[PDB]
């Protein structure tokens, strides 16, 4: 899936 | 808890380390016994508390979507991809309801100062978000009102006690545009929100100095690359 | 054990899953149970076996150095350090003993094969050599041995019964290369080695076809790298 | 510390 950008650590 | 003989300030410094070796699950095993002691968090024992379960849900997100995308390709082999997906669906929300948990055992409740409240709130809106990701079932609408209304509250203490340009407030706002997005299936409101996130921060960048110019601009770039990818 | 009510077939598939998931912790935790079904496991299946725990260990490894390295320099703030390295060591001492409890009950006794048998052994002197990197006590020498005698053995069975370029035989001495060099502090040991396998292996490659090529010219690269290095 | 090659996933 496309994930969008969230705060925080990119840890999925 | 399994952390209650060890001291509050032992924790920090051990969810400090473990931060430094990558052990994300010890690093929030070690928060969450801190945040059981009692006392209210500062910034940075907030900071760690959040760090610590977005590394551990995270890692269950990124598994959960791998094996939805391989049970969903199989119903286009037995029980045991659902069985998996299942398993680690299983943990994750075991890890939003811990975070839950501890927000409402008692972070929120304690918290008066807008900076830890909005902070907490968002944090309320995230788990609820992570859990409508896997939900399916007819709880599946009052998760996502559950999320939303941890994410209003934070938005409107933010709106009036935060300056735009603040980190807090803009990691909120750029949450928060995701979730309608995707969650609340509503794109021109995660369009809209994010633009005028964006837009207002810009305007309050000349009262910032150096170091919070970096901190501002960091998040609204990454508002800026949601939007790019939406319109 | 956990596993028992699984069928093995649905344990091996879920190890499957779970490596395509990043889910290191669970692919070893069914091969384990995979192994405790008593019946032998297959090319694949030993693989399975082994990437899943290499990818547990590998991050406690590295976990481990990193406070091993904050707690040399705290010695040139309290105990939490010892501590902290000390759980983490426990942890992989135990991950260490579990899977050279798989090789002792039963794996390597019930290996006839030499694909099998070296494979085996190779795992028992690597599992040890984890041990050696982390031991200090009475022990120490003990532990060294244990990784040396179990590595021997399969280096001989190895040249009896493999061609130069088997990518089980390569990497068994690669990795005992690596004992010689930095555990049993044997650098000119681990430089012949290397070298005498890769001229060996070079010398064995025209019989190969384009896929066994590939396979055994990664692993001499890997003995070229070290070299490289080394000399 | 300076880890070299070893077989497999490189997991550290
Ligand atoms: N350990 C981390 N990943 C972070 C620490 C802090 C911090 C906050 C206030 C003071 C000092 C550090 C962050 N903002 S993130
Ligand atoms: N899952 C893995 N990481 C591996 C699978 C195999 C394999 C061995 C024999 C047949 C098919 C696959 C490896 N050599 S590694
Ligand atoms: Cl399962
Ligand atoms: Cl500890
Ligand atoms: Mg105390
Ligand atoms: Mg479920
Ligand atoms: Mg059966
Ligand atoms: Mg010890």
């Amino acid at each position: 899936k496309l994930m969008f950008k969230t705060e925080g650590p990119d840890s999925d | 808890g399994a952390m209650g003989s060890m001291e509050r300030a032992s924790l920090i410094q051990k969810a400090k380390l473990a931060e430094q070796a990558e052990r994300y699950e010890d690093m929030a095993a070690f928060m969450k016994g801190a945040v059981e002691k009692g006392e209210e968090l500062s910034c940075e024992e907030r900071n760690l508390l959040s760090v610590a379960y977005k590394n551990v849900v995270g890692g269950q997100r990124a598994a959960w979507r791998v094996l939805s995308s391989i049970e969903q390709k199989s119903n286009e082999k037995g029980p045991e991809v659902r069985e998996y997906r299942e398993k680690v669906e299983t943990e994750l929300q075991g890890v939003c309801d811990t975070v839950l948990g501890l927000l409402d055992s008692h972070l929120i409740k304690e918290a008066g100062d807008a900076e830890s409240r909005v902070f907490y709130l968002k944090m309320k809106g995230d788990y609820y978000r992570y859990l409508a990701e896997v939900a399916t079932g007819d709880d599946k609408k009052r998760i996502i009102d559950s999320a939303r209304s941890a994410y209003q509250e934070a938005m409107d203490i933010s709106k009036k006690e935060m300056p735009p340009t603040n980190p807090i407030r803009l990691g909120l706002a750029l949450n928060f545009s995701v979730f309608h997005y995707e969650i609340a299936n509503s794109p021109e409101e995660a369009i809209s929100l994010a633009k005028t996130t964006f837009d207002e921060a810009m305007a309050d960048l000349h009262t910032l100095s150096e170091d919070s110019y970096k901190d501002s601009t960091l998040i609204m770039q990454l508002l800026r690359d949601n939007l790019t990818l939406w319109t």
